[PDB]
């Protein structure tokens, strides 16, 4: 029932994003909409991205927007009598069993290296984008 | 006009008594400063303007005109 309600309050906030009637109001459930998301990230087993999220969208897109936004104003049948002690469990590989992390990790830098790289020209095109355009330096 | 063109001589005169090292000079700054853009200048917080020596003095000009 946690998921019900967080998902309901989701969509409430993202439906009110925009429909909203003035830019800091929409900024406002446009966070909340994220730390939904995250909540919901986090009951689904990830809690490394489920902490980028409030990182990066809501610590730093959410930032931006705010500052921009303040100046220039076949599913299974619900039947479960005799499936919750149907789990079968191997013991084998809990042990020495990774994080969300340290797998992420494993293979980011050292397999699919070239996406990791192309991610930084991407940001790279940000930065310089962000500076060629908006220095007035009057 | 006879008291206008007095004036008027004065720029020929400094014109046509140029030196070669002088000219050089002159054709450099007169096609470095052809065109502007307040764009870039701007972004480098400089301002480029006319030099000395690119500059008519007022009384050729069509009645006044020094900005």
């Amino acid at each position: 029932m946690i998921l019900s309600v967080l998902s309901s309050l989701a969509l409430v906030s993202g439906l009110m994003v925009v429909r909203a009637k003035n830019p800091v109001h929409s900024v406002l459930f446009f966070i909340l909409v994220f730390c939904d998301t995250s909540g919901l990230l986090l009951l689904l087993g990830l809690d490394f991205f489920a902490m980028i999220f409030l990182v990066v969208y809501i610590g730093a897109i959410a930032v931006l927007f705010l500052f921009v936004v303040m100046m220039f104003h076949i599913p299974l049948l619900p039947t479960q009598r005799n499936t919750t002690s149907l789990r079968y469990t191997v013991y084998a590989g809990k042990v020495r069993s990774w994080t969300n992390l340290e797998t992420l990790g494993n293979l980011l830098y050292t397999y699919y290296f070239v996406w990791f790289l192309v991610s930084s020209l991407i940001l790279l095109v940000a930065m310089i984008g962000a500076i060629v355009l908006t220095m007035h330096r009057t | 006009s006879a008291k206008n063109y007095i004036n008027l001589a004065q720029i020929h005169a400094s014109e046509n008594s140029k030196s070669f090292e002088q000219i050089e000079v002159e054709r450099a700054l007169r096609k470095k400063y052809a065109r502007k853009d307040e764009d870039y200048d701007s972004m480098l917080g400089i301002t480029r303007e006319t030099p000395p020596e690119l500059i008519l003095p007022d009384n050729v000009l069509p009645g006044g005109k020094p900005v």
